[PDB]
């Protein structure tokens, strides 16, 4: 009921993603945090599915500005 | 029963208000003082675990725009502000090397995120504006790298 | 003067609140977005060091109380409560093994931190009463280590 | 002015002992908090030697409780 | 004239002075009184208006506050839209990872069977259930056995919606009305 | 076995790992001296692990009492809105009885879902607003533009869809109603 | 009055329920809420207590989650 | 892509959701039970075996469930 | 005749509430819980007896507070 | 044009003017008057309950008779009232029992005004003079 | 034997029955007697200053010419006042200069009671009935 | 005879501010913290004029919250 | 008679009723009359001393205030000794570590010559420092140039007491009076 | 040498190490492959060092601009400080030309150090407690079991000590006083 | 009357002071203040204004941190 | 006992008793200059060099002389 296969993995995703972020302590910056919220909200009410990878974009790029080349380069292992 | 499992050994009545008596009390002794902090080895784990099963999903919508940035984002190159999706708004963006400027960037124009930018301005480590006709291979190892982009969304 | 140090390289009036500007900009650009947890592994050093500065300081005073209490926690005897002072005053412990039983208890009273306690109960692992006859070399093996001794802090 | 040089000693130590219990994040338990500020206030207001180390002793007493013999262990060297 | 404005104190010594001012221009007063009257009336009028301003100030700040209330239930309904979509994917995910115990719990809570505390793993632990009525009761309840989470639980108490002890002989179909609903069940994890 | 329902406590793997190292000495023929030594550090281990179980069952018992104080403020907030039924029961079976029509009417338009925004005014071109649900209710209250509510006509002053972007009266027919987004909120002054 | 009487009884039964369901949690309405029924208790014209209750009645029925009518009327 | 334990690895997933969808319902407001349900879930993230998780699961959830009204899972 | 006094019983303790609230009784927490307790008992009282020995309850607070002066002159119509 | 964004803002910025120092504090309290209508109201609805234990409380309180904990319902509760006068005494007292709010209630204690216990037996017409007036009388309630 | 620890128990309990339900809220409001009370004493007391400015304020307000915004001091500093009749703007209006508080403004800007720019020039003996008033003045502190 | 007017000013303005919080003037903090800072000035002036300018500051607040009205009945003694 | 009671509005009943009864017990009216009287004495009487003990109330708890705030003033007293130790021994430590920055700014406190950020340690870096007195002024600078922390500060610019510039050249032993001390001078880190 | 000044900087070691490894490849003439690995790894590891730099810089302007908050709350404290003392001056200056014996004698007694702990009373018997610093203080309001004090006398119902233990009035002489731990505080009621 | 304004005044400037050393953060004692105050200013009694007076006042003399007597009346 | 490079141990554990003194002034009410004192007392704790170390000190302590009137440098 949130949609096709494709669109159920970036919901899905969207949720990990958001929850990452939670456990790097960004909750902190309570303006940034409201803005991930948001994005996080958008692509789970979100219809088509190009709406939703746009919004995982923004998403997204939150968390590789904190992680940094060092730990996601590793981290893809 | 499982009253007597656990309830069993010798019995009466209130020889059992006795035994939860002695284990409630024997269980606070122990709490009264203890460790209070949090152990960083598994709250280390745990991080890796989530970020492990964030991005094999990742890997696995394999979406152009989101791999763009997660390679980009390997070669040192990441955003400074979330990245924009409307017109004309701003991106903020740290180049490491010259390698990964001319990966990127071709004139005044940035490709990042399955989409262009129009570069405004270009700063070097020392807050500097630099102009683009700075920025080449033979004159790279002069500047004072990294360098911030900040480009606006093209249409 | 050092005014020029900084603000030196090519020179006007407010071409120097220019490059005040770029560097809070830049400054605020690289800022805006970055990692605010706390790095682990420093807080870790940090520990060792006041800890390692501590055990230091408490060996050079070298009082017979400190030590004795800090011995008994490197054999794994531990106090559950904050050790009392006072006549009569409750105090439990842990005691992880016979060998370091007998090396502070004999009969009925408790030797430690430089103080006499009488023992009024003794709770094993499943936080059952063991009597003090129980508790011997031979029939050691047969009890559910650790134990938790309650004693009253001797006149 | 604080007293003898064993004094001296003793009344540094417990200041040393307080920051490692807070850097153990005591200050969680309100209540043993407060008792061991206290025992760190009379080590500190103390005139005589005997009343300040037995002070140390309880005060300690809540360090070795919480660190546990495997990390005090191979702390002692 | 300027109705709904005579709950305002103000509003009395307005309407008196403007009444003395005509009355006494009326019976042709000397200019005088006259002046006096008028600017006792033009005072009134002016501090009415004050008044009038300070009213309306009132009445602004309420509706901002109910147009903010309005904006709060929107991102409300808004909150609600994306737990919602939150639990169906929660739901799906549950119903493919195909477990017994899962389902169960998931079964029963659907039926207003539902767990008070932390299901326990461990043996003679303690659990409480609440259980709506006595159908949801018959179909988890066996005499001194309660099967849940697939695990055995032995009932240790059942106690009705008034804290009040109640004897497994009472639950039966037809003493059933004569309880009070619901009923919360305590057992142990047995095995 | 069963103590590995604490296999998540950290001071769990030292333990297992003390332990094995132990067996093995034993397994390997080791000495008397490393062999005390191996059970000292094991008999350590053990007594840590216990406590770390007893924090382990503490922390799990202030979950559920958490948990019961919540079911109990849950039943408090259920009996809190019994009362408020029983309150507004009683509140419009007065207002029935009071049987004015000014009253009558926004009853029943907020019964049909025609509900305001701000407060309704008394002032003479007051500002009102008001949500319309749907065609039908906005049919039953809107001629032109005028709106009839309270006992009262006022003048639409402009009206907004649900996106916030403005929508002309024209643009509102049986048939393209279709084709907005509602609900609509009229904004009108008084007549 | 008796239509009086009346009308003021129930302007007390309207601010409780807006008590209960906490509008005094919003100053600036409630403010508003206790003048309207303060008047209305002191008006001496019944239709000056109505045209106020009119106001009073609508904050309710503004919240329309908490004031599902056609579900009350029936 | 890859498979990578495909139980195991759908358990673990499921429990970051649940704990989202925890959140979400705001049990976060009471720090005593979302400590013990971070638990449970970082133990579950932790886990060797799947029999483990599941179990753990099954506590985890039950919170969620005893929620009783605020979800409804009935109409879902 | 049973026009019912069960509602004028409801209805009236809420009228009282507000008369105690209107005499600043709220600033007794604990006895301002006793008698919103009353009073939510009152309204959702299904027998008439019990509805007036709660509203017996609640009104004893008010001619507590009034004390025999002030009762007396409003007894006065 | 924006010839009323311009005359909007204005009545804005007077209207801002004319209010912010403007007292907005209540005066000669109609709070007061609040009060009464309120409390009349309630009066008038009491009366046409006409319920017994109602009248009855609200009659001894008239005559300074009043209780100073929440008249409790079940049996064996504590309740604890003023009697101001021997007049009040006789009038609601008889024996160990006393008769309030359509209820009996057993006697427990009495103390006098200075404080101290008084005995039954000592509350009669010919000593109650020598008693230090009000008293106060705790009793729990019978049946 | 403690025959004190009795008593001074007993007059504690006594005390706290008196005391738990008794109505600790103001009434027939002497707070209006205190608030006449220390008023009286402040004009007394400015009455005694005998300051210029001060009884300059003063008079204007008891003729509605009141201040809507703190009386500033530094030059150019803002104020808004009300003048609620012709009597009053020709007894403190000098063409474009008011005299206030023992001090001259620059008069800036005057609005309607409609909230509506005045000109200088239409507030005359002729023309002032057809103004709508009160005005309210705003002027900048001259000197 | 400088019999100290300076004293009566500071004086007054002491009686001034009780005044005004005698008519809920702190239920605006903006306006109240200007009258604080009105009234500390005052206390703390060195000059004799600038105590009666501050006091004209202050007192402007009490005439335009009293009204032409109130403070007419007022000088009546 | 009762002094100090007459602020009780309860009390001026009570002495009234109490004069009444007197009153007409002197002219010797008739028992009803009397009875009356004595009854209204008895319940104002009553009401009286409920006040009486309402009172008596408000001035414990009052006294009850005082004397935690008493016990909290002698925990600062203790809180203050306290601090005071470990300041002495602070500074005792300071002095053994015989540094000349450290020294140098801990003698430039004893002066009132403190700082009001940060002292950093790069060139350029911005200082700020108060300056009390002329005669502080003049031994840490000199023209241009500051002299702390073991280190040269060139000044950027000196404010007054009223946060207003004040130009080098009038900071001289002759000009020092006319100024707004104490001095806020702010230097960049030279070297 | 400079850049060491974020030697503290946690991507300081990485960018310092992939220094070292790049300058020691080079060193031992590695091949071009390695070469552009450990150029490119020394790149990034220097842009994260730059961003943390950002970081620490931040902090410390954050922690400067707290510093300067406080010196202004400072300076806030200091006028009221200042306001404080004119407004008790203005006091007592009134206090002093009230001229009233009981006040004038509770002001010079608490000018001695003599002062009341908890409200003085004006009830007959009423409980005053007031703090006695020194033996010279105490013989001039106490004489035997009398207390003198507020244009009143108290009967001493109990002294106390600065350790609470009871103290008898015969223990309180010229020559025993040196013994006693002061100060004292009496509890005393009206006459 | 003069004597009694005087004391009235007085008054006033003592409350001032006790809310200047933050009493009111004391809800109990500042009570017990503010009805004293009212009180004094509420008096005909000369004699019932000073004996309030010497409560009020008291209250000031306990705070010994805030009120160093003998530095003021030098 | 041991020495264990004197002078530095003898700067560390004065930074750990400055550290202190800030609190106990209760400059942790200020949480962006408190978390500025705890990092200069950390980077005191781990300095290598007996010179950072003393630098890093002299921001710390300027911290405590900066609360002018609070501590009085010259009773003591």
């Amino acid at each position: 009921p949130l949609g096709s296969s494709k669109m159920s993995d970036v919901k899905c995703t969207s949720v990990v993603l958001l929850s990452v972020l939670q456990q790097l302590r960004v909750e902190s910056s309570s303006k940034l945090w409201a803005q991930c919220v948001q994005l996080h909200n958008d692509i789970l009410l979100a219809k088509d599915t190009t709406e939703a990878f746009e919004k995982m974009v923004s998403l997204l790029s939150v968390l590789l500005s904190m992680q940094g080349a060092v730990d996601i380069n590793r981290l893809c292992e | 029963l499982k009253k007597s499992l656990n309830v069993a050994k010798s019995e009466f009545d209130r020889d059992a208000a006795m035994q939860r008596k002695l284990e409630k009390m024997a269980d606070q002794a122990m709490t009264q003082m203890y460790k209070q902090a949090r152990s960083e080895d598994k709250r280390a784990k745990v991080t890796s675990a989530m970020q492990t099963m964030l991005f094999t999903m990742l890997r696995k919508l394999d979406n152009d725009a989101l791999n763009n940035i997660i390679n980009n984002a390997r070669d040192g190159c990441v955003p400074l502000n979330i990245i924009p999706l409307t017109t004309a708004a701003k991106l903020m963006v740290v180049v490491p090397d010259y390698g990964t400027y001319k990966n990127t960037c071709d004139g005044n124009t940035f490709t990042y995120a399955s989409a262009l930018w129009e570069i405004q301005q270009v700063v070097d480590a020392d807050s500097k504006i630099v102009q683009l006709s700075e920025i080449n291979m033979d004159n790279s190892p002069n500047l004072a790298w990294p360098l911030i982009v900040t480009a606006l969304r093209a249409n």
